[PDB]
């Protein structure tokens, strides 16, 4: 039969989450590479029938001609695929997943530049007071009360 | 022997490049 | 016969194993990693590539790709224990999805330049996907 | 101080982004499932022709 099949690229196949997931990779790895090898190997055309033409040659072709009405009668089942719908089933909570991690990421971003755009307005550390310091960065505290110092020792 | 004498020829090539740079 | 009969494109991938295994027979029998160390694991892979079936001749472009993917270096990685399986199966991958490469190396008769392009490619991408 | 603190935040950003990209071709692995089942199931289809040919050879 005719096949249509995905091109697929393993280096970046092996840089999804492989997490708790290496063995099925590895199992994949062998099924993938020996099913093709085993499809190549056989004609995907069905064999040559025209033996009943032979037959009716052969001169034995009497009998073997009802035979012949018997063998096109025959029949051959197709196999229905069942996994199909599993695959399609966890694509939809990848996306979601996907899309929820989007979110944050970008939030979490924006964040970032806004902390970095203040970082990068500072002043000169000329006209600088103690406390602005103390508002730039975490500095010195009052915890250790009674001292003139208040160094942690 | 073919192990000594191809250990040799490297620095005898190595110095050969050096002193023809030199001058 | 002086190897007057013989295919171009064979010629530049055995006149350079010739001279591989000719010094690795010299030194590799002792009944340092900058010379030595590195002829007897270049000879070692190149011994595995010699060993042959029975009732199975091999078509001669076949040939050249697999000698040509040892003699460039792309196997002084592996354990040579495994080199067999990476022949097969890369022999395998190579006649089914590459059948337009081979008709090129058979019509011209030579390698060439973007054939050797191409070849490096494959080769690099196979090695990668191929660890099992 | 303030110059590390500049090289941390920038870090984390690159971070972020970096780790966006991953994300988005992780479509590969359904379709390498798709793709295995469907083939293996049709192997087995042809042999069932394969076999029938050659039964009604021999009797012959």
């Amino acid at each position: 039969r005719k096949l249509a099949l995905k091109a697929i690229d393993w280096v970046a196949f092996g840089e999804i989450i492989p997490r708790n997931q290496k063995a099925i990779a590895n199992s994949l790895k062998s099924w993938n590479e020996t099913l093709s090898t085993r499809l190549a190997a056989l004609p995907e055309k069905p064999p040559a029938i025209d033996w009943a033409y032979y037959k009716a040659t052969v001169a034995k072709a009497g009998l073997v001609d009802d035979f012949e009405k018997k063998f096109n009668a025959l029949k051959v089942p197709v196999p229905e695929d069942k996994y199909t719908a599993l695959v399609d089933a966890e694509e939809q909570e990848d996306v979601k997943r996907c899309a929820e991690f989007l979110s944050l990421s970008k939030a979490r971003i924006e964040a970032y530049e806004k902390e970095l755009e203040k970082m990068k307005n500072i002043i000169p550390f000329d006209q600088m007071t103690i406390e602005d310091l103390n508002e730039v960065f975490p500095e010195t505290k009052l915890d250790k009360k009674k001292y003139p110092y208040w160094p942690h020792r | 022997e073919e192990r000594y004498f191809r250990a040799r020829a490297r620095e005898q090539l190595a110095a050969l490049k050096k002193h023809h740079e030199n001058e | 016969v002086g190897s007057a009969a013989q295919t171009r494109a064979m010629k530049q991938v055995a006149g350079t194993m010739k001279l591989e295994l000719a010094q690795y027979r010299e030194v590799a029998a002792f009944a340092l990693d900058a010379a030595t160390q590195q002829l007897l694991s270049r000879g070692v892979r190149l011994t595995e590539l010699l060993k042959q079936g029975q009732y199975a001749p091999m078509a001669i472009e076949e040939q050249v790709a697999v000698i040509y993917a040892g003699v460039r270096g792309y196997l002084d990685k592996l354990e040579p224990s495994k080199i067999t399986k990476f022949e097969n199966a890369f022999l395998s991958h190579v006649i089914s999805q590459h059948q337009a490469l081979l008709g090129k190396i058979r019509a011209d008769g030579k390698i060439s330049e973007e054939t050797d392009a191409k070849l490096k490619e494959i080769v690099t991408n196979f090695l990668a996907g191929f660890e099992a | 101080v303030k110059q590390a603190s500049i090289k941390q935040i920038q870090d984390a950003i690159d971070l972020e982004k970096s780790q966006q990209a991953l994300v988005q071709k992780r479509h590969y692995l359904f379709d390498v499932q798709r793709n295995n089942i469907a083939m293996a199931l049709e192997v087995t289809y042809r042999e069932r022709l394969h076999r029938v040919y050659k039964e009604i050879k021999n009797r012959l």
